[PDB]
This record gives structure tokens, C-alpha cells and sequence, in this order.
């Protein structure tokens, strides 16, 4: 890193003989940074929020089914399987109190590459298709 | 249903019409709702139309 | 006289046992004649239900009456 | 002073500004010593940090007939801006406008206090790469990872409920109403259906309104966690 530039030096062996390259990168314009990082990340956040909402609705429906079965006089053979009713507020509060720190750790960027790459590609492809 | 049972003739149709304007008669009590559902199912099985 | 019904002698015979009691329960509760509950009460010894008890009539009646009683 | 302004601006949430048939996303932190402002339109980011002397000079220039100390001026500016940023549709008189230059952005605010005019101008220069990173790129990554963890937790809860429903069915019971039957949950099928059907309408950031309306508590939580360490 010299001045505002970056020299990325790549050395290798092409058939056992030296092979050198030097990328001479300059700071990206605000438009490239936006279109490549910011807008796709907002899209990913919104998509994952919608996924959370859908899963919450599915849990509510399963609560309804369980309530119907319990009302019908059904008795479960194993009493350990009982699952407490789902309340969105309680789940969110417990999550933000306990598991937020570890989950939110960006680190050196490895978790982003490992987990969120299919959603990133989908959002970017949708952006390209739109215009 | 008890009124229906008392009749001594042969009834080809059995019908009940419910005149009401309360869409949630039992919102406070869930047990009453389940009892009503069970009784309605029994009446439907017996061959009683509910309107 | 209720803790030890077998020693009762003032009261005459009721005249009703498992079968007549099942028929009377079907009649009074207005259950379907060919429904599952009526068949379970009448043939209360067949374990085809696979639930509750296959020999106890009182428990079967209790399960039937649970959703229909205060 | 400057550190206080920077930290405060970091800890605030984004707000949506409607102005002259256009939209902006704004974060403002005003204190008696100065103010800090961050503006965006999903293509570029602008930043402005101002101390007391600049405020006094600009106030004397624009508002010729106003004579107030900088503290009072900043307090009035906060009272004028915060109601709009916190919630829209407020019954307050505050018109906004934006201009453009080669790099800068002039955000003009015209309002009234006691019915008498009150003008302010923000001369926002393009934000440095570090500021844009620390305020948008990293917090958004944290938000995405947190939401993914939430999705996994809810999937585990659904699996537990599926096992319990299976147990109830194995007991031999039946529903009083059959319409409530819910099929087993498979994560891969749900993700495929989502990506095929709902993603196009869920990934549309539009003009920034969905971000302000939905993802702000998580944004604040992530940013506060980042501040600690």
C-alpha cells in the first residue's frame, strides 16, 4: 500500500518457470462500491427478514395444530417433546440478549464468504435484470 | 337435537336456522368453542343441516 | 352405600349393565349410531382403538365425555 | 467534542427525508458543541462535521436579523429536525431542498419558529471511504449474519414442533378440524420456493423506505455492539 494505490503481487511457477503479475488497483469510485456492496447487502437483509417472517407464520400455524390436537383429548406418549408456545417478542429479546454478539462478528470477512454468497448472487442478478 | 328426537313422524329433512349478529360468540372462553364444535359435528353426523 | 355399592340391599336392581348403559349414553348424548364413539362404547372390549384402555368401560366413557361435559 | 460527535453519529439510526420530489437517507447528531450529518441516496454518501465557530458565522450570514448564541441555534435546529427524522407526517413547517456541484451537495432547510423565518444550509462533501465503510458496509454485514442465525434458530424450533406433531399423530388422535394440517418442513424446499417466488419483491430496496421501516433495531444493536468491541 503506497499512497492511495495498492500493488497486489502474484508470483507462481508456470511449468516450473517464473510467472509474475502485479495488479495496480486504485480506490474505487463511490458508485462501484455502492453497486457492489451496499445495495446487495440491503437486499440480503430485507430478504432474510422476509424469511424470518415466513418461518414465524409457519410456527404460529403449527401452534394452532398442536392446540387442536391437545383440545381433541390427545395425550402424547413422550412428555419431553412438549415445546413452549412461540412468542415473537420473547424470541427476539432472548436472541438479542444472548446470541447477537457471536452471530454479528464480521471477523476478517470469512463468515460472509462462507454463509451469504447464494443470496448475494441472487440479489445481484435481480439488480442486473431490473436494469 | 332433543326437540328433533321427540318428533314421532318420519322427517325427510332436519334444519336449523341461526339468526344472530355476533361473529365471535365465545371469544373469551376457548373450551366453550371446542364444545360447540364437537356438538355441531355430532349434529352434522346425525343428519341435521345448520344454516 | 356409594363407596361399597356391592353391599347395597335397600335399592333394587338397576337393570342396566355395560350394554344398556352404552345404548342409553348413545341415545341421550345424541351421538351418531354408526360413529366411532358409539362403536367404541358398544364394543368396548375390542382393542381396535389402540388408545386408553381396551377392557375398562368407565375409562372409555370418561374419554368420550371429556369434550362434552363441564 | 469531535469524538463525542463521531460516536453519537455512529449510534443513531437512519431516517427517511422526502424533499422536492426526491428521497434521501439521513443521520443527524446535534449537540451544544456542534453537529454531524450523514446523507445518502443509495448511490453516494455525504458527510459534514461542524464546530461552533462555523455555525455562528453561517447563522450570521444567512439569518441577517437573527442574533443568537451558537448553543441556542443548534438547539433550535435539533428541535426542527428531530421531529421529522423520528417520524413523518408531523405538523411542522420544514421544507428541504438539494442542489449539486462537481462533488458537494447543498441541503437547504427553510422553516419557521414563532412564525418567523429560519434558514440553514448543509455543505456536505463526499464522505471518506472509512466513514462509508464503518456506517454502511460492516453494520449491514452484521445484520445479514444475525438474520441468518435467526433463520437457523427458527428452523430448529420448527423441527422440534414437527417431531412433537409426529408424536401426537402416532398416538392415533385426529384433529377436530382437518384444515389445520401442516406439511413437514424441509429447509431446502422452503429456500427454493422463496428464491423462486418471493425474492424479487423482497430484495427491492426501492428508495430506502423499507430499510428505515423494518431494519433499524437490528442496525442499532449491531452498531452498538461494534462500538464496544
Amino acid at each position: 500500500c503506497v499512497a492511495d494505490a495498492l500493488i497486489l503481487r502474484v508470483r507462481s511457477e508456470l511449468s516450473g518457470l517464473p510467472f509474475y503479475w502485479n495488479f495496480h488497483c486504485m480506490l474505487a469510485s463511490p458508485s462501484l462500491v455502492s453497486q457492489h456492496l451496499i445495495r446487495p447487502l440491503m437486499g440480503m437483509s430485507l430478504a432474510l427478514q422476509c424469511q424470518v417472517r415466513e418461518l414465524a407464520t409457519l410456527l404460529h400455524m403449527k401452534d394452532l395444530e398442536i392446540q387442536d390436537y391437545q383440545e381433541s383429548g390427545a395425550t402424547l406418549i413422550r412428555d419431553r417433546l412438549k415445546t413452549e408456545p412461540f412468542e415473537e417478542n420473547s424470541f427476539l429479546e432472548q436472541f438479542m440478549i444472548e446470541k447477537l454478539p457471536e452471530a454479528c462478528s464480521i471477523g476478517d470477512g470469512k463468515p460472509f464468504v462462507m454463509n451469504l454468497q447464494d443470496l448475494y448472487m441472487a440479489v445481484t442478478t435481480q439488480e442486473v435484470q431490473v436494469g | 337435537a332433543n326437540l328433533f328426537s321427540d318428533v314421532q313422524f318420519k322427517m325427510s329433512h332436519k334444519r336449523i336456522m341461526l339468526f344472530t349478529n355476533e361473529d365471535n360468540p365465545h371469544g373469551n372462553d376457548s373450551a366453550k368453542a371446542s364444545r360447540a364444535r364437537t356438538k355441531a359435528g355430532d349434529l352434522r353426523d346425525t343428519g341435521i343441516f345448520l344454516d | 352405600r356409594l363407596i361399597l355399592p356391592q353391599l347395597e340391599r335397600e335399592r333394587m336392581a338397576y337393570g342396566i349393565k355395560e350394554t344398556m348403559l352404552a345404548k342409553l349414553y348413545i341415545e341421550l348424548l345424541n351421538l351418531p349410531r354408526d360413529g366411532k364413539d358409539a362403536l367404541k362404547l358398544l364394543n368396548y372390549r375390542t382393542p381396535t382403538g389402540t388408545h386408553g384402555d381396551a377392557g375398562d368401560f368407565a375409562m372409555i366413557a370418561y374419554f368420550v365425555l371429556k369434550p362434552r361435559c363441564l | 467534542v469531535m469524538e463525542e460527535l463521531e460516536q453519537g453519529l455512529l449510534m443513531q439510526p437512519w431516517a427517511w427525508l422526502q424533499l422536492a420530489e426526491n428521497s434521501l437517507l439521513a443521520k443527524v447528531f446535534i449537540t451544544k458543541q456542534g453537529y454531524a450529518l450523514l446523507v445518502s441516496d443509495l448511490q453516494q454518501v455525504w458527510h459534514e462535521q461542524v464546530d461552533t465557530s462555523v455555525v455562528s458565522q453561517r447563522a450570521k450570514e444567512l439569518n441577517k436579523r437573527l442574533t443568537a448564541p451558537p448553543a441556542a441555534f443548534l438547539c433550535h435546529l435539533d428541535n426542527l429536525l428531530r421531529p421529522l427524522l423520528k417520524d413523518a407526517a408531523h405538523p411542522s413547517e420544514a421544507t428541504f431542498s438539494c442542489d449539486c456541484v462537481a462533488d458537494a451537495l447543498i441541503l437547504r432547510v427553510r422553516s419557521e419558529l414563532s412564525g418567523l423565518p429560519f434558514y440553514w444550509n448543509f455543505h456536505c462533501m463526499l464522505a471518506s471511504p472509512s466513514l462509508v465503510s464503518q456506517h454502511l458496509i460492516r453494520p449491514l454485514m452484521g445484520m445479514s449474519l444475525a438474520l441468518q442465525c435467526q433463520v437457523r434458530e427458527l428452523a430448529t424450533l420448527l423441527h422440534m414442533k414437527d417431531l412433537e406433531i409426529q408424536d401426537y399423530q402416532e398416538s392415533g388422535a385426529t384433529l377436530i378440524r382437518d384444515r389445520l394440517k401442516t406439511e413437514p418442513f424441509e429447509e431446502n424446499s422452503f429456500l427454493e420456493q422463496f428464491m423462486i417466488e418471493k425474492l424479487p419483491e423482497a430484495c427491492s430496496i426501492g428508495d430506502g423506505k423499507p430499510f428505515v421501516m423494518n431494519l433499524q433495531d437490528l442496525y442499532m444493536a449491531v452498531t452498538t455492539q461494534e462500538v464496544q468491541v
